């Protein structure tokens, strides 16, 4: 417990916060921690690393181990658990000769983009540039020769456009839209009844569900998720393979719709509060002289549904209320005072981080 | 008056499918009929919330500045809207893309026999489609009216960048 | 106040990307579109150091007498200037030009003594600096005659390119 | 020593300098040749005496009859003479593909090409093989094989570069007086500039780092942006959404910092005008105008404050400026910066 | 490092070898006629060099020139 | 002596001690909730590797684990 301390003075001493580069090279050298340390040489790499970890305040995007005596990689084979958005790295005038040991460092150091071998051994290898260029991703420069082209691999690893969470064509419909989702959502969460006077007979409503999961690398997926008070509504053609039920799922006139609307949890959804959570766009629908509002967010399941298995069911796990991911679009047409909902259709599924998040 | 059908349904599914499919086509060939679905005087075009005004730009994008792609359908659900002599299909999907860094001709970043793919982590996709019901009638040509494509989630591990 | 924010960069980027691939079209349909971007009361556009009084002229000589190309954006930057109601944006890119022999409809310049259209070749790369003068509309996703400067020229040549400037 | 002399007396002897023509035609018949006693070295050498001596411009050449049953004595033909619009190989003993091979993109601007009485005339591929190697090619055994016109309208744009392009005269001079006024005061002392800004007014910085072809004469394969890279505003490369943000500077004083934060330079925009290209157009939306300009600069000193390898470098430069009669004010400047290379618009 | 001389004829080979081993301060061991120039191997390229700087040399009524088979 | 307990969720901490102090027959003296996971201290080494052997068995719908904090 006391001993650490002296550690995070050794690290603050190496790390400077305007060039963000932690000097972490030639640590036999340095007199401090000779009088302090040495037979272990071994425990000292890792427990610097959790150190370096643990302590906030210090953010580093290159490191130097320069000089460090190393025949092998696993004293700091670690450093991959440490800072794994590390962007420069050099480990020159050391003795490391072999690559099994780099093999740690796959698909590690994503975003490592100069690394410097310049007096290791290793550089004398024929695939050594190869095996390189696998095992950093994004690597640019080796050995300060550019080994790949910043502009093709910045075209390669990335979209066209960085994602954006609104779209509207014009103000008016965002504003529209905004006031039309709020409100419908409110209505949505505290008495679906209301919501029926925004459907006409010739309106219509389904709900389709998505069993799938999530990748676990996915931050916050539900991992999980129950859809037990929905599979019985599902209006999912890839999934449900009964061609009969799809006709019959579809719900149209204010009393089917509210029927389905019954049959589903009682939900609440944070759209004023909790504004980063949702993305929405909206469109022209001209051949309808109306509009197409498209919302993706999440919702809390407060209530069991007002309206209600052969070998094996649980009510207990696949019945439970959990929040849950979701994607409504609704067909609306435009009038003077009103508004009337031509098409409504829901998506849900398991909970997951929005990728519009940053 | 409102149609529910189910072989209307099995046109939509297989058609969205069929969209996915030429999405996920990296042969440029192929590529001048996918223009074809798109409604080229009015049309109305959305990725991750930036505007397409025509097809043929919007493709092109796909095509150069995009990887290969890999689509497995989720989910689809649609409403044939009567009067509008149209069709809105709310679609789920799931995405993977070659994070090998080599572009749909295969050409490598690095500065100096077919390459397979390497497939990234998968990637959350909600697309709305509008169509028009000319489909039912086994025609294609400028049906796509309506076509807005959105990640609701992506996996932390991609090197893809969005 | 100066304008400053991350959503109009990508924005900016992101058009400056479509106005390039714009220019990559070759199909002559859809060039009545591309006009749209171009405010037709007032525009002042220049290329190489020649001008062009309107729009529809600059686009008739690129879509007529050049060649297929191929754009790549290598850096962009804007200004977004109050009062002005418009924004500045100094854009660098690279240029590809079909060295097939093509012109845009596909005929070879070869004298005849003799459905799927051939690939062109892409030639050297060619260096551009574009400076554009933007309405600010297009942070409201408006783009209906928002170009009012497009100041077009190359700053460096490939010497073994077959295309002469 | 002795057989170039020689060597150059028979060049020169062949050569005329209206026509622009060297004949290296039946070089067996020459009594001068034959006098010494000679063989196949000889051409080479030739050729290399031929690019030493830069006293003989070569659109056209002559090598009819030299009993020539492959290219490959005279390959070295396309270094020497790359530009070359004529070439005569009539009367040789030329019979197979292979050898032409490697003239392939080589003599691009190569017109007409005589092939006469060598076999592969006769071949079915003959001419597909002729038009593919030579892209320019017009005439083939004097017969037309490729229209002019087209030809030159696709490999050509409609106008010729120009290095200057303004709007009136008075803009040209009012325009080449604040360049070379701001760029004299940019070079020898950066705090007086902060004269021309006024506290709305903003300078970013833009580094492209993009490497030129290495076909580009002149150009800087190795650049170094180690001072700049700190500064950089570039919304394509950078995909860091705050520092982009932050990049921007506003008001006289943060323009000072950025001024102090980049190195050191010098501007010959009036010592070499030819290295230079300017734009002036006007700017109604704000009643100014806009002065882009394109060149390079060479880096003198480091910077003020605090791959970081000193080098020239090219730059592109937009000045939007709103005239104030008494004095000027810059709305906005521009700045990118490029490895080095040569104007486009340069001969 | 192989030497060729012209300009000599008139005079005698071995006068002219010993010439150039005195004046040169260079020494070719087997000199081969070869009708009107000089042929001869030095062993090193340094004596090449200062044998190649007497170039021009007055001999024999006339001045001798030295050359080397590639350039 | 220093332990720490992940995947007690669902449960309060009174039945994980309880449960731990019923099964495992070694109980925590003082116990600190600290966020996610639970962390008390016992008397001996023996008592922990004793308590380290319940370590993937089933609680609350889900399965403990449990570690020996160095920290
Ligand atoms: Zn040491
Ligand atoms: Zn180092
Ligand atoms: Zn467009
Ligand atoms: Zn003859
Ligand atoms: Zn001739
Ligand atoms: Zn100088
Ligand atoms: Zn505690």
């Amino acid at each position: 417990s006391d001993t650490i301390s002296f550690l995070r003075g050794v690290l603050l001493k190496r790390y400077d916060p305007q060039t963000k580069l932690l000097n972490l090279g030639a640590l036999h050298s340095d007199p401090e921690l000779i009088q302090k340390g040495v037979s272990t040489q071994s425990k000292m790499f890792p427990a610097m690393m959790k150190l370096a970890s643990t302590e906030k305040s210090l953010i580093v995007e290159s490191v130097n181990l320069a000089d460090n005596q190393l025949k092998d990689i696993s004293a700091i084979s670690t450093l991959a658990q440490t800072f794994p958005n590390l962007k420069n790295l050099c480990l020159a005038n050391n003795q490391i000769f072999r690559f099994r040991s780099l093999e740690v460092w796959k698909n590690k150091f994503k975003d490592l983009r100069e690394l410097l071998m310049t007096n290791n051994p290793i550089t004398t290898d024929k695939l050594y540039r190869t095996e390189m260029l696998r095992l950093f991703p994004k690597l640019v420069v080796l050995d300060n020769v550019i080994v790949r082209d910043e502009q093709k691999l910045q075209t390669v690893y990335s979209l066209p456009m960085k994602i954006q969470q609104f779209f509207f064509e014009n103000d008016a419909l965002g504003q529209s839209s905004t006031d039309f989702a709020t409100n419908f959502l409110n209505l949505w969460d505290n008495n679906r009844e209301q919501l029926l006077n925004l459907y006409s007979p010739q309106s219509q409503f389904s709900v389709s569900v998505d069993s799938t999961i999530p990748p676990s690398t996915v931050t916050d997926s539900d991992q999980t998720p129950a859809f037990g008070y929905y599979m019985s509504s599902s209006r999912n053609i890839s999934k449900v393979s009964s061609e009969k039920s799809i006709q019959q799922r579809l719900s149209i006139g204010q009393e089917s719709i509210n029927s389905i609307f019954k049959t589903l949890p009682k939900t609440k959804h944070h759209l004023q509060e909790q504004p980063n959570e949702y993305s929405m766009e909206t469109i022209s629908y001209p051949q309808i002289n109306g509009f197409v509002i498209t919302l993706h967010g999440f919702f809390e399941e407060t209530g069991k549904p007002e309206l209600e298995y052969n070998h094996g069911y649980n009510s207990t796990s696949n019945n439970k209320l959990s929040k849950k991911s979701f994607d409504r679009t609704w067909v609306i047409v435009p009038m003077n005072n009103s508004v009337i909902i031509a098409s409504d259709l829901l998506t849900v599924r398991a909970y997951s981080t929005g990728a519009w998040k940053t | 008056m409102v149609m529910n059908d189910a072989n209307q349904a099995q046109i939509t599914a297989t058609f969205t499918k069929k969209i996915l499919a030429h999405l996920d086509d990296p042969d440029s060939n192929k590529l001048a009929q996918f223009v074809q679905l798109f409604n080229p005087n009015n049309c109305r075009i959305i990725f991750n919330a930036t505007p397409f005004a025509q097809a043929t730009v919007f493709l092109q994008m796909w095509q150069n500045q995009v990887v290969q792609t890999q689509h497995a359908l989720t989910g689809v659900d649609y409403h044939a809207i009567p009067g509008s002599g149209t069709l809105i299909c709310n679609v789920n999907c799931k995405v993977r893309f070659d994070e090998s860094g080599r572009d749909k001709m295969g050409q490598d970043a690095t500065v100096p026999n077919k390459p397979r793919p390497l497939w990234g982590p998968y990637f959350g996709i909600s697309l709305q489609l509008i169509i028009d019901d000319r489909i039912f009638r086994n025609d294609f040509n400028g049906v796509i009216s309506g076509f807005n494509y959105n990640m609701v989630y992506k996996p932390e591990d991609s090197l893809l960048k969005i």
